[PDB]
């Protein structure tokens, strides 16, 4: 049950303990908290896979030592050639696993574009040093986690279908990993060295960029270097609440998490849930009857706002969050299929 | 998908999550290169009506454009208290990561939790559709969960929810203290 | 208090509680020599009615006589399935360590929870006198207490329960695994 | 859950003391020699309750299917009398029977050690001590919760210069986490025992040092006590619950007798129907406590000074008519709770 402890430079916690040393070790060496961040995010690039990543994407909230709250967004983007019914046979019918399985259920990976903004921005160690641990994993291997055998077994099926992570996830033969086995990445190593050496150009131009538009030609995917070349991060505000006297800074679009993250805790405010503590039915219901209407509200009303208007402004409003509440009855439920995004209000 | 959260002397709070979406994500590489591809495309509404791996359904704000993002779930979030880190919180989970990020800080707040208790604790979810209250093996007693079906609820017990890595910071007479936790569920 | 397991390779378990009775025992030791002395003859009845560190009461049984041995509640136990060993369990608490451990047995084989689950797991306590039911912090929820409370029991929030340090060994296909668990309130 | 597939485990609740026995049976020890090696360590690294001046129980599952316990539980000295610890008036004397010198029983622990390990064991004490010796004599780093409970007993150290002297820093200043605790006088004490085995604690140089300290500050244990004390070997009261077998202690405890009484009465309900924390199954099993606790007050002693009913107590019969009286929804307030139901009644004593 004790939490892990430090007085002195702070902590740097992932899921996986080498990346949690890595960016603790970061801290101990005189780094601060982007620097760690930039050092987890290559390092669980190798040694966890399976979420880890450098062909992906996501977010980065930040509160910086001076009272600064910003956010980056490092989101994949469809690519140029995208359209909207790109996943639909000629019938408008969903193609099975095409957005699943494959290269075109892929959009033009952000992660490496985030790791380079903030630490241009916020760091203050240079990223050869930084992503130096992850190269080392990547080229001298790690141990096969008990969780990864799992894992890495339960998407053999999928591995299979694809030439090259044949290769790069099985042993000779196309034999799965167990635990405990030795797992080297060689060509994940050199992408790595060119990210060291040219920086975010190591991945977006030059070689990389040809091996990713050519495999994706190779084999029906859409992304090309125009799109690599056209990648771009966005430092967004982030989305603000408040929640009993407490400051929340989370994710805004092109995510929906933030919001009504935001949104449900408006709602449960209104209730002194400390009354009756964890796990109290009357609580879970005040919470789930708020997660109900946000849910519904996501369906409509979230989307990427450089293309769509999003009422992130009315959905963390406390009054509209207020009128959700009054509707809650004591002992009884709204049914999802009598539930309306917006209540009608948002206007 | 999975996040991280880092929190230094000098006042500074990162949290981050990121991801590949699906475990694996496309589950193809790129040859020569050695890094998985996202499967990230899925995150958007292909159909409407039409639930994602995760059930989430969508009309025309998260419909597919060249450029355009795809509507995410993932909750990075730092919870600050008098303008100074309180607490650096997110998790994986596909749509369950807003309901889980929000139990943790709700765990902390209302119930006075430590970070360990607070992610330790049980979850339960709720997402509109489908219309049922997901809970976790061993999350939620009899007399609560007959108590909930009374109400309206259609539960069902389902795999364990998130993983979170937070951090807590509490001021101490002199400096700071670091307080973090992994979440015992993966 | 404090307990300890082991099991071996061959087949050997053993379950073993020792204690110098409260923390640090009698706090006096003995000069020279460097080991504190146990304060056990609290663990007597003293006065017919008296009631003990633990509110143990007594009366003729476990009265003070030369030579004898103070009654004590450690429950240091071995559990078996099919005269193989199956868990070795015990810990610490005075008069809770009986309940401490029969709630770990219990989740286990009637929860079918691993050892890790059962040994975290909230645990109550009834000692006949205090008539209470004491719990733990966020052990138990509103609806469970209040069923509980109609029913009479006068519900009290106290300290954590024991330490239990157990170990499970389930048979494998080609012999046996030994799965253990400290306790979180240690 | 920690695993081994390859010599077993060794736990307990002091990381150091685990490794102890850990290491013990990596290097060919059986759980015998293992549960000695970590006896001894925890008597140095957890002083709050690992020891050698106290004593204690160990349930045995031998490898050939024997169960066997033995009781290596303090015993009340030889000049120890029924209302020693009261007054002129028959009133407690507050703190006389908790803090001090004469709230001590004759120890019991290193007698125990010894003992299972010369009949069950397969190393040398001489060997599987020196772990323990190392920890004394080298020191080792005080934890957090260490720093906490020697600083909730210090109120209690001071009164005793002996403690003052062990246990505080120089300046009687508290440890803190992190500081090296070393233990001179200790290993001093576990070298004894290294060399002449429980003689060196129960006879000689250190029986001395006992006998005179206790004369010093008012306790009655003597060299005859300490040359006096026996362990015994003793059957462990058995039972069953849903086709699991219950091996535990039996008397002088009366942990693994309430132990299988309680769940012989919950075993006649399906706990597993409504599962973990249902106030059904918890009212169950707490009313079959609180009968338990009640029959412990007037059944339970030292069997053998007292007549214990053990086999009527774990008998599924006795459980069977406790569970009877429990009633739905309802508790039995204590007040009105009979010790033994009516069940334990051996004629008109």
């Amino acid at each position: 049950y004790p939490p892990i402890k430090n007085t002195k430079v702070g902590l740097a916690l992932s899921s996986h303990p080498l990346a949690s040393e890595i960016g603790q070790k970061v801290l101990e060496e005189g780094g601060n908290a982007i620097d760690a961040a930039v050092a987890i995010g290559f390092a669980l690039a190798v040694v966890h896979p399976a979420a880890g990543n450098i062909g992906g994407g996501g977010f980065a909230v930040i509160h910086l030592a001076n009272g600064e709250n910003v956010a980056l967004d490092f989101r994949e983007k469809a690519p140029l050639k995208a359209t909207k019914n790109m996943f639909l046979d000629k019938q408008g019918n969903v193609v099975p696993k095409l957005s699943e399985d494959g290269y075109l259920a892929a959009g033009v990976p952000g992660t490496v574009a985030g790791m380079e903004a903030m630490l241009k921005k916020y760091g203050t160690k240079k990223l050869s040093q930084l992503i130096d641990p992850a190269i080392k994993l990547a080229e001298n291997g790690y141990a096969i986690s008990q969780r990864q055998a799992e894992t890495l077994k339960e998407a053999r099926e999928r591995f299979l279908k694809y030439s090259s992570s044949k290769k790069y996830f099985f042993k000779k033969g196309h034999l799965d990993y167990q635990e405990g086995d030795l797992f080297v990445q060689k060509d994940l190593a050199k992408t790595l060295n060119q990210i060291k050496t040219l920086g975010a150009k190591g991945f977006y131009q030059g070689q990389v960029a040809e091996l990713i538009e050519k495999d994706m030609k190779k084999n029906g995917g859409i992304i090309t270097k125009e799109d690599l070349a056209s990648y771009n991060v966005k430092w967004r505000k982030p989305v603000v609440g408040s929640y009993r006297g407490y400051k929340i800074i989370s994710m805004s679009p092109p995510s929906s998490g933030g919001t009504h993250l935001i949104q449900i805790l408006n709602v449960m405010e209104n209730a002194d849930l400390s009354a009756l503590g964890y796990g109290a039915s009357k609580n879970i219901h005040i919470a789930a009857e708020a997660m109900r209407q946000a849910y519904a509200d996501r369906s409509v009303y979230m989307g990427d706002a450089d293309f769509v208007s999003v009422p992130v402004d009315k959905l963390i409003n406390k009054a509209y969050a207020k009128k959700i509440f009054d509707t809650i009855q004591p002992d009884t439920v709204t049914p999802s299929s009598q539930i309306k995004p917006g209540m009608g209000q948002l206007h | 998908t999975t996040h991280y959260s880092v929190a230094d002397r000098w006042g500074n709070a990162v949290s981050v999550t990121y991801t590949i979406n699906a475990s694996y994500g496309s589950a193809a590489s790129i040859d020569g290169a050695g890094f998985l591809l996202n499967n990230e495309m899925d995150d958007f509404s292909i159909k409407p009506g039409n639930p994602n791996l995760y059930g989430l359904v969508g009309g025309d704000a998260n419909a597919i454009e060249a450029n355009k993002r795809p509507l995410s779930s993932m909750s990075p979030t730092i919870v600050l208290k008098n303008n100074k880190v309180f607490l650096v919180v997110g998790s994986p989970g596909g749509s369950r990561i807003i309901t889980t990020v929000l139990q943790v800080i709700s765990n902390v707040i209302d119930y006075n939790m430590n970070i360990s208790e607070a992610v330790s604790a049980p979850r339960f979810h709720m997402q509109w559709l489908p219309d049922e209250l997901r809970i976790e093996k061993f999350g939620m007693p009899a007399d609560v969960k007959d108590n909930l079906t009374k109400m309206g609820y259609q539960i069902v017990t389902k795999p364990v929810m998130g993983d979170v890595n937070a951090i807590q910071v509490l001021p101490k007479t002199k400096g700071s203290v670091f307080y973090g936790s992994t979440d015992p569920r993966k």
